[PDB]
Formats: structure tokens, C-alpha cells, sequence
RNA sequence: GGAGCUUGACUGCGAGACUUACAAGUCAAGCAGGGACGAAAGUCGGGAUUAGUGAUCCGGCACCCCCGAGUGGAAGGGGUG
RNA sequence: UCGGUACGGUUUGUGUAGGAUAGGUGGGAGACUGUGAAACCUCGACGCCAGUUGGGGCGGAGUCGUUGUUGAAAUACCAC
């Protein structure tokens, strides 16, 4: 019900980071704004 | 000499599987036909085939030299032209090449010189490489045969259940390999869909058609493929080996839980019975039963909710009333000198070929839309309950809790207190489906929340708007002996021959005709009963020859 | 069907792989049989027209012609009407002339059209694509060398190029030529075949070739001839 | 308790300590990169605190392109997540 | 006997415009030597959009058939 689930990046698209989120509440795939070392900088990730 | 294949795909959603170790394959030619109850992940499996979503643990993988179409449920025609909607895709191909062709059109010597030759040289060939020449004089050979709307329809509002006219010519202009559709026979009438059954009964490529309908089926598809949970299986017959199949699977598959439960009888006494003397209660029987008693609980499960319709208060001698009545639009008028007082404890069936006003009827009723001419009696005898085509009481960014129930805890349905989550259960969304939101839900499931939500203030006269559309033949079964044990006077429309056929006792049958595209006529009686009138009333068995949708 | 077409083809075997030294053998076989005219040289290609990489259009230069009128139409104004009159051009025009194409008169074989008058060229086009009279650059016909050009045609450049059910399309010339005349022109279309295989032309290229005449049979020739044909 | 924007529920580290047979477990000011909020001062390396977990082995995946059994590659191995 | 494959013979494709196009493409100015005319035989399988060509009775008594024709193309006959 709470899958781990993994935030790859949106430039580069490395799997940058890896948390949880509740399956029903939100069907869809997160966006979140996390820093990313290979770019150096603030990018958007979504999940996979 | 194949066109689509799968490896051990496996897909689910929640912790609902719609796939699990599945392989199968595809020839060129095969006319697949897609079965099963609603939910069952018909379109699930048919978005992944179409390349859109990606399985979970396994490989989806088209061919190489091959192409893909893909109509879905409800088309995302975008609003433009009608005449837009036939070469923005199928000639889009073509489109992107001769907005080239314009700027090269008077042929000035002003900027280019080698590409006098080389650049103007390839739209010389992709002009004659896919014989897309002139692109504007087939494409009305193309229009004419899906009785399109005419060019200049801007599509803002007016089409209803047309707009699936314009997409079926879209992908079939396309001309593609792998041709998958999400039920074609949503919305279309009894030409359109004749004329659906020949374009892909003489088709050169691979068709998985998903269908509800038992005639569709059995006159477009060869091989069935049904989907269980989770579990798929490939047949040889029609939609009637099907229903056979299915029954016998549910049944001996009941007749094991009719067994394995009968000998978890005594593995529990056993269990609760006290030790002897100097004995051992043997640990490799407690073993035995505690792994026995998980194929006790997720194997045996099932549920299928009822359609009720709610009763609402006394009906009078009025119900509504319309004399000498004349709507249409500019130029367009498609009500002429119609009079009918529509009656009481019956249920009235609205016939007609797409395009002819059967929704724009019911918005002068419920009052939306006021006429031109003529009079709409309704007395103070009726309260208004109206489920409608659009859906647009669903709202596709909250979730089913909200959709009917408006975020509060107990609603008025029956001038009564009925609980929210015991009252959405009562239509099969029931503990993780009220959570989940509007657009994730299936074409049924969608087709569901609709009679929640429309069928809440629980009046006496109700405007059923296609309601045989979208759902299986156990949900129709459900709806078609929920409105025979209705009190008074429900209202349907439908191009279903067969459901009209055992629910109605009063045509509105529309006889339009080229001098006057207005006629309708009132009737008392059946529906199987009214066409012996129609044949002689009318010319004599005359109430086609197929219209080719591209010469090459 | 005929009684003097069964015995033409009695006396051309099914089974046995030809030669070119035997089919233009048998090319005089149905020369007295038939009328000497053009002689239609076939081949299955082991390709797939779908694709941009697999998709086979060439050229070749033929070393005796074609056996034709070969009329070249020249829409052009000043010297280069004169210049193209002078090299073989029976057909010249100018923007003018575009009325006198929709007026049903259509009575050219070739149309090498300069730049310089493509006013209203590309529109009446569409009436010659399908109809095969359309200009084409890669043919030599939309080009500034409107005069060398126009020699070419009577000297044989005619183009081929494999349809959409995987078929080469081309001729070797009348009859009237010699025999070996016939391999001279058979050898260089088959030399400009094997350059122009694909990238990716998976099995073998080619799979079957054939030769045959206006109405008489066809000729089954051995595709292991690529270098020795005289 | 309420409201407005937001993603620090970060990446590279970490002096010094608590607890501790060992393995573990815990706390950490401060330094830089790149951010959020704030007019600034500053606070933020999840949640008022303490539970919501499981060593090693062997495997899976993504990336870094470290070795490549004569040499060029590859198979396989290795590294950081 | 039922199948797989390779070669070869015959055959099917019917909106709207005209003889409802015998499909694609290249070639094409002619074709058959025969009543193309009709019958108990009607491509009796095609069969509806139908006259597309024969289970073929005429039995050298000899016409049809490029048809330059409005259409995107039409016509023989042959080849891939
Ligand atoms: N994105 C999603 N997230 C969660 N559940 C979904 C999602 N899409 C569909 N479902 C659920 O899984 C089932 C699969 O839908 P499906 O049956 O494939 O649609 P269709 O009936 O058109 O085939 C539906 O009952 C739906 O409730
Ligand atoms: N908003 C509108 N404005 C103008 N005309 C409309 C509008 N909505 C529908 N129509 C016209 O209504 C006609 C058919 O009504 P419709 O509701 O589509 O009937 P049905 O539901 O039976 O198909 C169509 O000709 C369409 O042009
Ligand atoms: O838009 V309808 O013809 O299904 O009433
Ligand atoms: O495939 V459906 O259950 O949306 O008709
Ligand atoms: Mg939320
Ligand atoms: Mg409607
Ligand atoms: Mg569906
Ligand atoms: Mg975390
Ligand atoms: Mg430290
Ligand atoms: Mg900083
Ligand atoms: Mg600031
Ligand atoms: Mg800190
Ligand atoms: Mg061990
Ligand atoms: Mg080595
Ligand atoms: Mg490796
Ligand atoms: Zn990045």
C-alpha cells in the first residue's frame, strides 16, 4: 500500500533518489524539485 | 511473420492484477475479439499494445516493419474543423511534408539553386511515393462513407455521439498494421456499425477489436480472447462459446471450494482437540493446516451489486406533454409538427439514426434548451432525475466519495437518510474503490457513478441517455429488471435492437425522410411489433451496397 | 492462348536456367514469332519498399538506346529554347504551353522543364504523377542543363524503380538490335542493380529475374550471372 | 490551532561525544556545492521525543566506463546508488 | 488419407463518371481465326453490390474484340 518507489531525473534521468508514497492517495507519479549531482543542480524528477 | 508478441508480461494495478504470466502472440490477418465483465482489463492490455503504458515485470514489444492504430473509448478529437479530423492524423503523415510544397508553390529562382533540384526533387516523389497527391479529392470519397458531418463543423460543442464517426476516419485513413479499437459500437447506429462489419471483414492487417456486443463479434472477429483475473485464454468459436466457458470455469472452480472448505472442517477440530497422555500433537499437521487455511481466503471471493433505481413519489395523470412542437437550429431544423403526451407506468423508447436531435429532446424536457415553437406540458406531478451522454456530473480530478456524495457523510436519495459509503457500495465501488479517482475508472465503472449521482434525487420521470452503452450482459441484465420494476415511466435511448426489443411499450421512432429531416412518430406497442407496421406503413420491405473508403 | 502462341511457348522450356547468350536466342525465336519490339527484362528484389534505407530507385545508361521516339518537352524561353531545339527536342514551349497540357493534349514522352519556367508547373503536375509525364530532377528533366540532356533521353536513360510489391520494371530495347546488342543493354541495367542494394538487403538480393517480350512468354534466367554476361 | 508559497523526506563531508564484550545503535556544532522560506537575523540533512524492524552469503536493476587471460572487442568480474 | 513447403496451371477484386474498373505496376497499338449468334447448358461454384466467364449443346455456318468517351483511371492480349 505504500510501495517504495524511486525519483529519476528529468535531464539526465539517473535514479537520483528512492522514498515512499501512499498508492491510493495518489495514483499518479510524483513531481518533486531534488538536487541531482551529476547536472550540479536543482532539477524536476518524476517516479518510474 | 509476426506483428506483436509478449514475453511473461505481468501488469497490475493496485493490488489488482490484470496480468499475470501472460505470453502469447499475433498474426497478420488475425481477426481477435476481446471479451469479459467490466474491469477486467480490456483496455489495460490494450494500452500497452498500442505502446502508451509500459508493463510492470516482463516485455511488450511490437515488430519492426509494422505500424500502429489506436482508437480509444473516448476519443481525444481535437477541436479544430471536421475536415481538420481527417488528414491532422491518417494523412498526417503527409501534412507535415506539404506545408514544404507551399512555400515552394510559384517556384521563384529567389534563395535556392542546388535546391532547385534536390530539396524541391523529394516532394516530387512523396507525392507519388504514397500516391498522396492531391489529398482533397479522395478525402471526400473517404467522408462519404462514414456519413461524416460536412467540412465547415467547427466541433466546439455541436457533435454528440457523432464525434466517433470523425475518428473512425481517422485510423482506418491510416491505413495501419496493428489495428486496435476500444469498443467501435459505442454510440453509432445500426448503418454505421452494418457498414464497420465489411471495411473490416475485406482488411488487409491485425485487428483486436474489444466489444460487448454479441453481433458485432460474431461477423468481425475469428478467435476470442477473454481476460479472467488476471489469467487469459485464447478460443475458437463466437460470443455464445464464451458464455459457455465462462459458466463452466465459475462452476468447477466453485465445486473445489465446495470441497476444500468441506475438509478444513475436521483439520480444525483436529487442531482444537486437546493432546493425550504422553503423545505429540505432530507438528507437521499444524504445518498442513495453518499454510491450508491462505488457500481458504484469497481464492474464493466475488461480488456484483444490483442496479436499483429508487422510488420516488405519486405520478399523476400528467407526466409531460408536448404538442405541435418545431426545434432545430439555423437552416438545420430537425423537429417539425410532432405531438405526443407521453404516458404513465410504461417505458418509452427514443429509435432514431445519430444526428437527429434524440439528446436535444431531453434538454427541452429537463428545460436547458427552450423551443422554437410548439408547447411542452409538464405538470407539478413529476420531480426530474436526468443521466445524461456528456457525463459531465463526473468530475475527473476527485475521487468516487466525492463524485456522488459531495465530501458530507449522509445524503438524501429517497427523501430519506441513506449513508455515503453504504450507498456507493451499493454500485459496487466499495472499500479501495472510494478512494480512487474519476478518470483512473473503467468505461462501466464510469457508466456507473453516472446512475450514482443522477439517480440521487430519486424523482418519478427519469431520461435514461444511452444507458446500454459501456457495460456487459450482466450489468444490462441488471438495468434491464430494475426499470421493469419501476413504478412509473422511465424514458430510454438506444440503438440497441435487442433492448428495445424486451424493454419498451412505446416507440419514438423518428421516420425522416429527404424532403423534411423532421418527422417523428408516437406508437403504442413493442418494439418487435412496431417494424410489421413499419413494412406496410411504409414501402413495401423496403425499411446496401458498401461505400468504399479509399479506391486505392 | 493462341495456337501460334502455345508453339512459341513449346519452344522455350520451363525448367532450364537461360543464359543471355540464350536469351537473345530466344529473343529471335519470338522476333519471328512475334512483333520486334520492346523486350521487358523482370526482377524480384529480396527487399522491402517500406522503408527509406530499402528503397531502391536508380539509373543507367545504356549503350545502344531504347528504340524509341524518346520526345523530350522543354518549357523554356530565350537560348535555351534554342539550345534544346537543337539537341533532339520536338516539344518546346514556355508558360504558354501549360494551357495547351489541360486542354487534353498530352502528346510527349519526356518533359525536361527549365528552372526559369516553373511558374505554373508544379500544379499542373498532379495531372501528369499518376499519369507518369511528371518532371523529376533525379530523372534529369528539372535541371539548368536542359541541352546535353535531352540527347540522353534518345540516348537511353530510362529509369526504374521497384513498386510497392517488391518488382523491378525495365526494358532492353527492341528486337531490331543484334544479340548481343540485347546483352550490352541487359548487362549494364543488372550492373546498376547490384550497386544499388541497400544497406540492409538481408538473404539474398536477388531472388528471380526474368525476360520476356511484348505478348510471348517469359525467359527464366540464372541470377548467378553478374559478371560474365558476354 | 489557522493561513501563504514551497521539497532540506538534499548531494560531498563531519571535529568532538553518548552508549557499548563484539557486531551494532545514537547525537552532532561547523565547511562547501546547490535550494526553500524570510525585509533581514536566521532556520531547514523528515515528523514534540523514544518503537514501525533483520547481519552475512548469493542474486536483480540502473548508472560510472575501473580490469578485459596473445592484441582489438566481447563474456564475465568490479565500483557508487 | 490429412498436413508443411517449394514450383507450375486456372481464377476472385464491382460506390459515385460513362459498358457497376477483371486489383497493383511496367510494357502496350493491336488481338482471335473464330458464328461470339442463339438453345434444353447460363462462368448451375459466381449468385447480394451482378453479369462477371463456361460441367457447354454451335460444331469453320464466322459478327464480338484498340473502341482515342464524360472518369482518378477504363478496356485488346500477354508478363512480372
Ligand atoms: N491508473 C490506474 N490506477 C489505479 N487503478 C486503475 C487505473 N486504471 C484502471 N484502474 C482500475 O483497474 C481496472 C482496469 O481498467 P480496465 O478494465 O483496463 O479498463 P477497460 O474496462 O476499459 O478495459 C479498472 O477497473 C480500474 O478501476
Ligand atoms: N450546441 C449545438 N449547437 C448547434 N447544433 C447542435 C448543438 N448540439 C447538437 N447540435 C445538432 O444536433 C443534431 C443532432 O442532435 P444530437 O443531440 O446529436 O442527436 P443524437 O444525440 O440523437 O445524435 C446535429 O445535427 C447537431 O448539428
Ligand atoms: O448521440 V446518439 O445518436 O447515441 O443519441
Ligand atoms: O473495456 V470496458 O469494461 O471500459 O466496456
Ligand atoms: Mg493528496
Ligand atoms: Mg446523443
Ligand atoms: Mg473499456
Ligand atoms: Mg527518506
Ligand atoms: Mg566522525
Ligand atoms: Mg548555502
Ligand atoms: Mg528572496
Ligand atoms: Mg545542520
Ligand atoms: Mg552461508
Ligand atoms: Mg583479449
Ligand atoms: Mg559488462
Ligand atoms: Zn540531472
Amino acid at each position: 500500500v505504500r510501495p517504495k518507489i524511486t525519483l529519476a531525473c528529468e535531464v539526465c534521468k539517473h535514479r537520483n533518489y528512492i522514498t515512499k508514497k501512499n498508492r491510493r492517495n495518489d495514483p499518479d507519479r510524483l513531481e518533486l524539485k531534488k538536487f541531482c549531482p551529476n547536472c550540479g543542480k536543482h532539477q524536476a524528477h518524476r517516479e518510474t | 511473420e509476426f506483428i506483436y508478441t509478449m514475453k511473461k508480461v505481468r501488469k497490475a494495478h493496485g493490488d489488482k492484477v490484470i496480468l499475470d504470466d501472460v505470453t502469447l502472440s499475433f498474426y497478420p490477418g488475425a481477426k481477435i475479439g476481446v471479451v469479459g465483465p467490466n474491469g477486467a482489463g480490456k483496455s489495460s492490455v490494450l494500452r500497452i499494445m498500442a505502446g502508451l503504458d509500459k508493463p510492470n515485470n516482463g516485455d511488450a514489444f511490437l515488430a519492426t516493419g509494422a505500424t500502429v492504430g489506436i482508437l480509444q473509448q473516448e476519443p481525444p478529437l481535437n477541436e479544430d474543423k471536421t475536415v481538420r479530423g481527417n488528414v491532422e492524423e491518417g494523412m498526417g503523415d503527409i501534412k507535415i511534408k506539404l506545408d514544404r510544397f507551399n512555400e515552394v508553390a510559384e517556384l521563384m529562382a529567389t534563395d535556392y539553386t542546388d535546391e532547385l533540384m534536390e530539396e524541391m526533387g523529394r516532394l516530387q516523389e512523396e507525392l507519388d511515393h504514397a500516391d498522396a497527391w492531391d489529398l482533397d479529392a479522395q478525402l471526400e470519397q473517404a467522408m462519404d462513407a462514414l456519413r461524416c458531418p460536412p467540412a465547415d463543423e467547427p466541433v466546439t460543442n455541436l457533435s454528440g455521439g457523432e464525434r466517433r464517426r470523425v475518428a473512425l476516419c481517422k485510423l482506418l485513413l491510416s491505413k495501419p498494421d496493428l489495428l486496435l479499437l476500444d469498443e467501435p459500437t459505442n454510440h453509432l447506429d445500426a448503418e454505421s456499425v452494418q457498414w464497420l462489419e465489411q471495411h473490416l471483414a475485406s482488411y488487409p492487417g491485425a485487428i483486436l477489436a474489444v466489444t460487448h456486443d454479441r453481433y458485432f463479434l460474431d461477423n468481425v472477429a475469428e478467435w476470442i480472447l477473454e481476460l479472467d483475473r488476471g489469467r487469459a485464454y485464447p478460443y475458437e468459436g463466437n460470443y455464445s462459446t464464451y458464455l459457455e466457458k465462462k459458466a463452466e470455469r465459475l462452476a468447477v472452480q466453485g465445486r473445489k471450494d465446495a470441497k476444500l472448505q468441506k475438509r478444513l472442517t475436521e483439520e480444525l477440530a483436529w487442531v482444537r482437540s486437546g493432546a493425550k497422555a504422553r503423545q505429540a500433537k505432530s507438528k507437521a499437521r499444524l504445518q498442513r493446516y495453518e499454510e491450508m487455511a491462505a488457500e481458504a481466503e484469497k481464492t474464493r471471493k466475488l461480488d456484483f451489486e444490483e442496479i436499483q433505481i429508487p422510488v420516488g413519489p405519486r405520478l399523476g395523470n400528467v407526466v409531460v406533454e408536448v404538442d405541435h412542437l418545431d426545434k432545430g437550429y439555423d437552416g438545420r431544423a430537425l423537429i417539425k409538427d410532432l405531438s405526443f403526451s407521453l404516458p404513465r407506468n410504461g417505458i418509452v423508447g427514443v429509435i432514431g439514426p445519430n444526428g437527429v436531435g434524440k439528446t436535444t429532446l431531453f434538454k427541452t424536457i429537463v428545460g436547458l434548451e427552450t423551443p422554437d415553437s410548439g408547447s411542452v406540458k409538464v405538470g407539478e406531478t413529476v420531480k426530474l432525475s436526468y443521466v445524461d451522454q456528456a457525463r459531465a456530473g463526473i468530475d475527473p480530478r476527485k475521487t468516487v466519495w466525492e463524485v456522488v456524495s459531495d465530501g458530507l457523510d449522509y445524503i438524501q436519495v429517497g427523501q430519506t437518510e441513506v449513508p455515503s459509503r453504504a450507498y456507493v457500495s451499493a454500485f459496487g465501488f466499495k472499500g479501495p474503490d472510494q478512494q480512487k479517482p474519476a478518470g483512473v475508472l473503467s468505461g462501466g465503472e464510469r457508466n456507473r457513478l453516472n446512475l450514482a449521482l443522477t439517480l440521487k434525487q430519486g424523482g418519478n420521470l427519469i431520461l435514461l441517455d444511452e444507458p446500454t452503452n459501456d457495460l456487459d450482459v450482466e450489468t444490462l441484465g441488471s438495468l434491464e429488471n430494475a426499470l421493469l420494476n419501476f413504478p412509473g415511466c422511465a424514458v430510454v435511448i438506444s440503438h440497441d435492437r435487442w433492448f428495445l426489443d424486451r424493454t419498451c411499450t412505446h416507440i419514438l421512432a423518428w421516420e425522416g425522410d429527404d424532403d423534411n429531416e423532421a418527422k417523428w412518430f408516437w406508437f403504442e406497442g413493442n418494439f418487435g411489433a412496431y417494424e410489421e407496421n413499419k413494412v406496410e406503413r411504409l414501402g413495401v420491405d423496403a425499411a446496401v451496397t458498401h461505400r468504399k473508403l479509399t479506391r486505392g | 492462348t493462341s495456337k501460334a502462341y502455345r508453339a512459341a511457348a513449346a519452344k522455350v522450356d520451363r525448367t532450364n536456367l537461360y543464359t543471355p547468350l540464350q536469351a537473345a536466342k530466344l529473343a529471335k525465336e519470338t522476333s519471328s514469332t512475334k512483333q520486334d519490339a520492346t523486350v521487358e527484362v523482370a526482377i524480384r528484389l529480396g527487399v522491402d519498399p517500406r522503408k527509406a534505407d530499402q528503397m531502391v530507385r536508380g539509373t543507367v545508361n545504356l549503350p545502344h538506346g531504347t528504340g524509341k521516339t524518346a520526345r523530350v518537352a522543354v518549357f523554356a524561353v530565350g537560348e535555351k529554347a534554342d539550345a534544346a531545339v537543337a539537341a533532339g527536342a520536338d516539344v518546346v514551349g514556355s508558360d504558354d504551353l501549360i494551357e495547351r497540357i489541360q486542354g487534353g493534349w498530352l502528346e510527349f514522352d519526356a518533359a525536361i522543364a527549365t528552372p526559369d519556367q516553373m511558374a505554373k508547373v508544379g500544379r499542373i503536375a498532379r495531372v501528369l504523377g499518376p499519369r507518369g509525364l511528371m518532371p523529376n530532377p533525379k530523372t534529369g528533366t528539372v535541371t539548368a542543363d536542359v541541352a546535353k540532356a535531352v540527347a540522353d533521353i534518345k540516348g537511353g536513360k530510362i529509369n526504374f524503380r521497384v513498386d510497392k510489391q517488391a518488382n523491378l520494371h525495365f526494358v532492353i530495347g527492341k528486337a531490331s538490335f543484334d544479340e548481343k546488342l540485347l546483352a550490352e543493354n541487359y548487362g549494364a541495367a543488372i550492373d546498376e542493380v547490384l550497386r544499388l542494394k541497400p544497406s540492409s538487403s538481408k538473404g539474398r538480393y536477388l531472388k528471380k529475374i526474368t525476360v520476356s517480350t511484348t505478348t510471348g512468354p517469359g525467359i527464366p534466367v540464372d541470377p548467378s550471372i553478374t559478371r560474365n554476361f558476354a
